[PDB]
RNA sequence: AUAUGGAUUCUUCACGGUAACGUAACUGAAUGUGGAGACGUCGGCGCGAGCCCUGGGAGGAGUUAUCUUUUCUUCUUAACAGCUUAUCACCCCGGAAUUGGUUUAUCCGGAGAUGGGGUCUUAUGGCUGGAAGAGGCCAGCACCUUUGCUGGCUCCGGUGCGCUUGUGACGGCCCGUGAAAAUCCACAGGAAGGAAUAGUUUUCAUGCCAGGUCGUACUGAUAACCGCAGCAGGUCUCCAAGGUGAACAGCCUCUAGUUGAUAGAAUAAUGUAGAUAAGGGAAGUCGGCAAAAUAGAUCCGUAACUUCGGGAUAAGGAUUGGCUCUAAGGGUCGGAAAAAAAAAAACGAUCAACUU
RNA sequence: UUCAAAUGAGAACUUUGAAGACUGAAGUGGGGAAAGGUUCCACGUCAACAGCAGUUGGACGUGGGUUAGUCGAUCCUAAGA
């Protein structure tokens, strides 16, 4: 239902204890330029809610992809 | 205007094909198309820039036979045609029963095939 | 065999009327055995189902006798059934009118052309119809301040 | 700005029914440029090397256009109905066959 | 049900803003007041939605003797949430006759206008999420009681007295002023309750569980209802494509849906339904009964009489195709061995309408 | 309305393809209320019924089919009882 923003309050969601699952989608978009780049979103399984952020820079994702906890369960895709 | 001389590749005559097209315009004083005859050579000019007509038609067969010396040429059964490459083509009417694809031939084993016989 | 039923599930299926749907004559004892619909699925995908061509409504013709329209080709007297009114309301010309020139008179009193005075005259003498139309005001305008300095040269 | 159209004309030259010559003489001719034909301004750029044609144009221009203009031609020396004008891939086409038996 | 976080307190129940009010919260019993619930009708304007029309481009079919950058078609985005957006109103500065502002509609201002700067309702829209992973359209592959799998592309805009509808601010009318309650919340009140080694709180975030009973098919009518029937009757409403045209009229077409109402062969009289007729024009008949003629529009002209509003489309004349032109009418932005089988390593620009 | 094919003891009437037409958005289209009560759908079938026919059917015979915290009833009150 929800986005999130600032990634070091995503963080936190990404434990909560009760958020099971999650996932990793690309979309391959075309910018203001023109031009095409990969776009990630990042969506999280809250109990009642579902978060995704934008992330339009594919390096600061996918290091962010390093920055999961072992724990989670990613549907990659 | 658009002015193209077909298969640049093989005239011979191709400054004597600029003479040709200029006794069209010259002196009788004709379109290169239309067949539309001006008083003046400001007539049939000012008409090829009209209907726009700068091309000499290499598609009619006639056209071939007229402007040929100026080149120098070096060496439907309604369902399928046939080829030279051995090629069976088909029709645009038949499209759809082309697309479908049918059923495959239905085979028996040794032990259906067997029982059937039996 | 009764295909009435695979003729159904087809326009179903594919989602489209039982005029546009196809079933080829030849498969007849094929379709026959169809009877659900995932079995219609294959059959759809396969194509000795299809689903027929939309036929043809153009409007070129119309677009022509539009085309035309707007070059001014038939108004003729012979050409109008309506009243002169139900065909373009005078109130609506009228509201054309008065929303050009109060749009008008307030661009100028803004960028410095008239004045609030002279822009309250114009305001109440275009309500009462002292204006053909946009032409005829700015000519009623600088009529007002060629005079106006008519009264201001002679003061001098 | 440019735009370039290829289209593939293999197929049926190979097997001896095409002229990719007159295909592109026609082209040149019939393409329509803020008006009539023969207008092309240095803004069309019609080329090929007998297995391909090439297209590239600054004026006004289409992927249907260039459609248009082969289903017409083809009509014209009856090649329709044995050939099929496809998009292999977005804005270069390639021309085919329905039916190709040995 | 409740637990974690956040907030609040030694100035106990928060702070900011001149104000309109703002926020992630920020005790509040009895009882009291107040709001929503809660309402005609018509008119014309304002706005939004879908539809319609329409340019460019990416697909796919159709037509091509000749012609047409062509004709048709796919190009889609839900409830919910976050940021943002409005007419009405309201707030501070200001103090206005040279009377100004201003609606299509003439209303408003020292009981504080114009003008300047702000606040708000979020109806409605815009971006983001939901959400491309869906669907849609093109090209492929295999598979036949496996079933699927693979690739591509889904794009960017325009116009308006258009249509349907929602809604807003107003207006006309009434000896007509066009429901009630359930329900929910707000405010007044200050009972009562409680901090400093700790306490209060669920009108803040998050987290946990639960959601009963019955209706749920199809018809809704030239065959599912009532007319003793599979009867030309009757029976309450929603959506509503192009063209003609004033038009939801008539006439033709698209999306969908029928092609079902015993058939063949003939073509007399009588018929029913439908048409036309020379010269005459009601001489027919109880009676112009029936039919005929007149009709749309634009212009010109329009009597007695009248309760002065009408009468009046009075009466009565002229024009109406097609085609090429002319002029007028606007918006935005800039000034163990052998053999064999088998298995594996005042301008200027631009934009678009029609209507006369 | 017409032509072919299919099915069939049998075809003017069933099924499919083809062509011709009609309703023409105030519809012969898509959904409901009242009433109907299984008429919906499928496999079988043609004695009787569908004022001709019948291989088809709202007929006959055997079965399957209607899933709600959010749509309704339920609660509230209106004229009244
Ligand atoms: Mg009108
Ligand atoms: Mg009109
Ligand atoms: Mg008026
Ligand atoms: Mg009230
Ligand atoms: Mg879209
Ligand atoms: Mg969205
Ligand atoms: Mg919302
Ligand atoms: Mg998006
Ligand atoms: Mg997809
Ligand atoms: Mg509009
Ligand atoms: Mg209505
Ligand atoms: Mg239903
Ligand atoms: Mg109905
Ligand atoms: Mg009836
Ligand atoms: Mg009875
Ligand atoms: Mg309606
Ligand atoms: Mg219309
Ligand atoms: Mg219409
Ligand atoms: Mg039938
Ligand atoms: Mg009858
Ligand atoms: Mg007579
Ligand atoms: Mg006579
Ligand atoms: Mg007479
Ligand atoms: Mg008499
Ligand atoms: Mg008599
Ligand atoms: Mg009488
Ligand atoms: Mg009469
Ligand atoms: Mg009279
Ligand atoms: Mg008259
Ligand atoms: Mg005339
Ligand atoms: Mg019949
Ligand atoms: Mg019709
Ligand atoms: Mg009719
Ligand atoms: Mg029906
Ligand atoms: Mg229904
Ligand atoms: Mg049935
Ligand atoms: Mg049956
Ligand atoms: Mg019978
Ligand atoms: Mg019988
Ligand atoms: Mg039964
Ligand atoms: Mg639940
Ligand atoms: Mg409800
Ligand atoms: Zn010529």
């Amino acid at each position: 239902a929800r986005e999130i923003t600032d990634i070091k309050q995503f963080l936190e969601l990404t434990r909560r204890a009760d958020v099971k699952t999650a996932t990793v989608k690309i979309n391959k978009k075309l910018n203001k330029a023109g031009k095409p780049f990969r776009q990630t979103k990042f969506k999280v399984r809250g109990s009642s809610s579902l978060y995704t952020l934008v992330i339009n820079d594919a390096g600061k994702a996918k290091k962010l992809i390093q920055s999961l906890p072992p724990t989670l369960k990613v549907n990659r895709l | 205007h658009g002015f193209y001389i077909p298969e640049q590749k093989y005239l011979v005559d191709k400054i004597g094909l600029v003479k040709y097209m200029s006794e069209k315009i010259g002196l009788g004083n004709i379109c290169i198309v239309c067949n539309y005859q001006g008083r003046t050579l400001t007539a049939v000019r000012q008409h090829m820039l009209a209907k726009r007509h700068c091309k000499i038609p290499y598609e009619s067969e006639d056209e071939r036979l007229e402007i040929s010396e100026f080149y120098d040429f070096t060496s439907n059964d309604g369902i399928e045609l046939h080829l030279p490459t051995g090629i069976k083509v088909g029709h645009r009417s038949l499209q759809r029963y082309y697309k479908q694809d049918l059923k495959p031939e239905v085979i028996l084993t040794e032990g259906q095939g067997t029982l059937v016989a039996a | 065999a009764n295909l009435r039923t695979q003729k159904r599930l087809a326009a179903s299926v594919v989602g489209v009327g039982k005029r546009k749907v196809w079933l080829d004559p030849n498969e007849t004892s094929e379709i026959a055995q169809a009877n659900s619909r995932n079995a219609i699925r294959k059959l759809v995908k396969n194509g000795t189902i299809v689903k027929k061509a939309v036929t043809v409504h153009s409007k070129s013709r119309t677009r022509a006798h539009a085309q035309s329209k707007r070059e001014g080709r038939h108004s003729g007297y012979g050409k109008r059934k309506g009243t002169r009114e139900a065909r373009l309301p005078s109130q609506v010309v009228w509201i054309r009118r008065l929303r050009v020139l109060r749009r008008l008179l307030a661009k100028y009193r803004d960028a410095g052309k008239i004045d609030k005075h002279l822009y309250h005259v114009l305001y109440k003498e275009s309500k009462g119809n002292a204006f053909k139309h946009k032409r005829a005001l700015v000519e009623h305008i600088i009529q007002a301040k060629a005079d106006a300095q008519r009264e201001k040269a002679l003061n001098e | 700005i440019a735009k370039t159209f290829t289209v593939d004309v293999s197929s049926p030259t190979e097997n001896g029914v095409f002229d990719p010559a007159s295909y592109a003489k026609y082209l040149i001719d019939h393409i329509k440029v803020e008006g009539a034909v023969g207008n092309l301004g240095n803004a069309v750029t019609v080329t090929e090397d007998g297995t391909v044609v090439t297209v590239v144009s600054t004026a006004k221009f289409s992927g249907k256009y260039l459609k248009y203009l082969t289903k017409k031609y083809l009509k014209k020396n009856q090649l329709r109905d044995w050939i099929r004008f496809v998009s292999t891939k977005t804005n270069e086409y390639r021309l085919a066959f329905y039916q190709v038996t040995p």
